[PDB]
């Protein structure tokens, strides 16, 4: 009966990334239904500080969208990923930022 | 100069972290300006220009409406659970409505409802009927139609009240709606398996509409370019990327063409 | 501004 739609996830930075510079890291999660979801921004697998969550929205196909974001200073060492858990997945999924 | 106001309602039967029982967000031209959820139970701004609203009773009047809407949708979720003969559990009720004001002054309006993420019922405002997706929805189609009140009322709201607030909103939001922010482009490359992948990223453009193209010597490589969807930044600007797989040899033949209102001519960008 | 009339299914 219920729609079961899995999200697709884009990870990206507010500005072109240059190591050592102040930036904002973005995770955009779209296309999921039902709206129950867990979205996490991870620094080297660990939880990041100062994450915000803009208001959930949705579109004409009724599926939901959410922007999770956090300030960060990217470096050549660190690995930033977005971890997304939702019942249309078989298991939590990870999405990698590319600088 | 077209403009839209839209309100999005989400009501769930079992809440979860991030998902209140009831949430209403108002959008002006796709940017948010009012918020209400069932945990704080007050209307609150989401854009600073809402401080220009001169109606003193605006926030308290709209709070009570939202408090009505959450009471009624709790009831609607219950009605639909019995109608569709469902168990108690996680369930979703959703509604979009609003008006558009087009370039020539004409107007459009919409009122769509969705249950469990599928269509349910939607207003055809210019025949004053509803389209039902379902036999379950036809029960609602009949109730609203035989009573004969609701379609005429929403039609009046969409064509009238909604458009009067939109003109007021568009005027208050003048600075934010009209700004232009140039995209900041970087082109990146990666050779894997004697195949070079070229990536174009446009960061921070406003307004939303943008066209991003990969060009081999000025010719569009439409069926070879893989592009992302327009995605929001935290400041109200947007982001988009487009990649192209090429032969490492042809490499200086490729240019990324970004077309956006902030640029007097399309920007050409090489690696 | 949101509509005053309520939407009872």
């Amino acid at each position: 009966g219920q729609a079961k739609a899995a999200p697709k996830v884009q990870v990206y930075s507010r500005h072109p990334a240059t190591a050592g510079t102040e930036n904002i890291l973005n995770c955009y999660v779209e296309g999921f239904h039902p709206p129950k979801i867990d979205i996490a921004l991870l620094k080297n697998g660990e939880p990041m500080k100062d994450v915000k969550y803009n208001d959930m929205s949705f579109g004409d196909d009724w599926t939901f969208q959410r922007l999770v974001y956090a300030p960060f200073t990217p470096t050549k060492s660190d690995v930033y990923t977005c971890r997304v858990d939702h019942e249309a997945f078989t298991e939590p999924q990870s999405f990698r930022w590319e600088p | 100069e077209p403009h839209s106001v839209r309100y999005f309602h989400t009501a769930v039967s079992e809440p979860s972290p991030g998902v209140p029982q009831f949430v209403s967000v108002g959008y002006l031209d796709g940017e948010a300006f009012v918020y209400y959820d069932s945990e704080t139970r007050r209307k609150e701004p989401r854009a600073d220009w809402t401080s220009a609203i001169d109606d003193q009773q605006y926030w308290e009047r709209n709070t009570r409406i939202s408090q009505n809407n959450e009471q009624i949708y709790r009831v609607n979720l219950e009605t639909l659970r019995e109608r569709y003969n469902q168990s108690r559990g996680s369930h979703t009720w959703q509604r979009m409505y609003g008006c558009d004001l087009l370039e020539d002054g004409s107007i459009r309006g919409f009122d769509q409802y969705g249950y469990e993420g599928r269509d349910f019922i939607a207003l055809d405002k210019d025949t004053r009927t509803f389209t039902a997706a379902d036999a379950g929805a036809q029960i609602t189609k009949r109730k609203w139609e035989e009573e004969g009140t609701f379609a005429e009322t929403m039609k009046f709201y969409l064509e009238n009240t909604c458009i009067e607030w939109l003109r007021k909103y568009v005027s208050y939001g003048k600075d934010v709606l009209e700004r232009r922010e140039r995209p900041e482009v970087r082109v990146s490359g990666m050779e894997a398996d004697k195949i070079l992948t070229l990536s174009c990223r446009a960061h921070g453009f406003y307004p939303r509409p943008i066209s991003i193209s990969w060009l081999k010597d000025g010719v569009v490589q439409e069926q070879e370019t893989q592009r992302g969807s327009t995605v929001p930044n935290s400041d109200g600007t947007y982001h988009i990327w487009a990649t192209i797989d090429v032969l490492p040899g042809d490499r200086d033949k490729y240019q990324c063409r970004v077309e956006h209102a902030s640029l007097p001519q399309p920007g050409l960008f090489s690696w | 501004a949101e509509a005053i009339i309520v939407a009872m299914v």
